[PDB]
């Protein structure tokens, strides 16, 4: 019955050292703060001339998130988290046809402990040449999100898969695609 | 003008 | 090696679009809420026994609680108010796309696929025609997926034994558009 949510969520992560402040509407991400560069990173372009954020009070937030980390490990007596393995979907943006430009997408769902190492594989090698990604993403059970963007050009030559690391899984997961 | 966000609260240690 | 994740969300949930509002400040540690504070409620409230101390101190802290009380006003109606252009008002129209599942001669069962994509906002209906008729039976879908990338797609088939002459239409309603875009498919 509600309308729209947003949702500012952030963590932070030991051992990884490794920490994220989003902003999500409607599952969809506004922007979210590099934690390298300490700056505002709009998830479209368009974003960042309709609107404003300072990174620093992202990153003031990930300082009680460090603190909260290690008052609540030991308040719990450091038991650890589960990993929860993620399911992988592969899918196209747009129905396919030979020889017109498109793109993969790999969607990592409903894992935590939010790290993944993905890697795209054409024909078993791996591919770099344009790949984008975004950070993770929440869920209202509290498990992750994330999506890998591989542009290609389909061809009844190739194959493609989204590979999947992930602490709860045994081996790497492989999910695949072709024409 | 600015998106703001949320002050997160530091707990008891 | 053991891992130790520290989780927030500040949360705004609209109704009726700014008329009501509620505000959650949530705190988590390896997927388990145990402390809250509920704009419903106006205090914080432990989510379980392992949060109890963190509700009982961040309670007794009184500016605190006005703090987090006037969020609703100046977090979420805020912020609303900030991105509701590019946001909530976002409209990008489907694409929409007709094809059978697999070549096939007429008089044998088919799946005939509506591919609806790249739109935005979430919400949308599509519907299946054979020869003006709506066909309410044998319509399977995909649901409604996430691009990541503030579009959308899905993909609703029907399930048909086409035979010469007939028409196909899938028809797709969408905010986005003021008439209901259709697509033919001939047998
Ligand atoms: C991501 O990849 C790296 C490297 O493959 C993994 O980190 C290494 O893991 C090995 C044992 O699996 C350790 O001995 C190394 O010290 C690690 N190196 C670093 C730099 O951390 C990591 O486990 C992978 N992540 C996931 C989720 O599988
Ligand atoms: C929604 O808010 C309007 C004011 O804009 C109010 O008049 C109306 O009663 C509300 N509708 C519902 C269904 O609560």
């Amino acid at each position: 019955k509600e309308e729209h949510v947003i949702i500012q969520a952030e963590f932070y992560l030991n051992p990884d050292q490794s920490g994220e402040f989003m902003f999500d509407f409607d599952g969809d991400e506004i922007f979210h703060v590099d934690m390298a560069k300490k700056e505002t990173v709009w998830r479209l372009e368009e974003f960042g001339r309709f609107a404003s954020f300072e990174a620093q009070g992202a990153l003031a937030n990930i300082a009680v998130d460090k603190a909260n980390l290690e008052i609540m490990t030991k308040r719990s007596n450091y038991t650890p988290i589960t990993n929860v393995p993620p399911e992988v979907t592969v899918l196209t943006n747009s129905p396919v046809e030979l020889r017109e430009p498109n793109v993969l997408i790999c969607f990592i769902d409903k894992f935590t402990p939010p790290v993944v190492n993905v890697t795209w594989l054409r024909n078993g090698k791996p591919v770099t040449t344009g790949v984008s990604e975004t950070v993770f993403l929440p869920r209202e059970d509290h498990l992750f999100r994330k999506f890998h963007y591989l542009p290609f050009l389909p061809s009844t030559e190739d194959v493609y898969d989204c590979r999947v690391e992930h602490w709860g899984l045994d081996e790497p997961l492989l999910k695949h695609w072709e024409f | 003008g600015g998106i703001g966000s949320d002050n997160k609260v530091t707990r008891r240690g | 090696r053991p891992r130790f994740l520290e989780y927030s969300t500040s949360e705004c949930h609209f109704f009726n679009g700014t008329e009501r509002v509620r505000y959650l400040d949530r705190y988590f540690h390896n997927q388990e809420e145990n402390v809250r504070f509920d704009s419903d409620v106006g205090e914080f409230r432990a989510v379980t026994e392992l949060g109890r101390p963190d509700a009982e101190y961040w309670n007794s802290q009184k500016d605190l609680l006005e703090q987090k009380r006037g969020r609703v006003d100046n977090y979420c109606r805020h912020n609303y108010g900030v991105v509701e252009s590019f946001t909530v008002q976002r409209r990008v129209h489907p694409k929409v796309t007709v094809y059978p599942s697999k070549t096939q001669p007429l008089q044998h069962h088919n799946l005939l696929v509506c591919s609806v994509s790249g739109f935005y906002p979430g919400s949308i209906e599509v519907r299946w025609f054979r020869n003006g008729q709506e066909e309410k039976t044998g319509v399977v879908s995909t649901g409604l997926i996430h691009n990541g990338d503030w579009t959308f797609q899905t993909l609703v088939m029907l399930e048909t034994v086409p035979r010469s002459g007939e028409v196909y239409t899938c028809q797709v309603e969408h905010p986005s558009v003021t008439s209901p875009l259709t697509v033919e498919w001939r047998a």
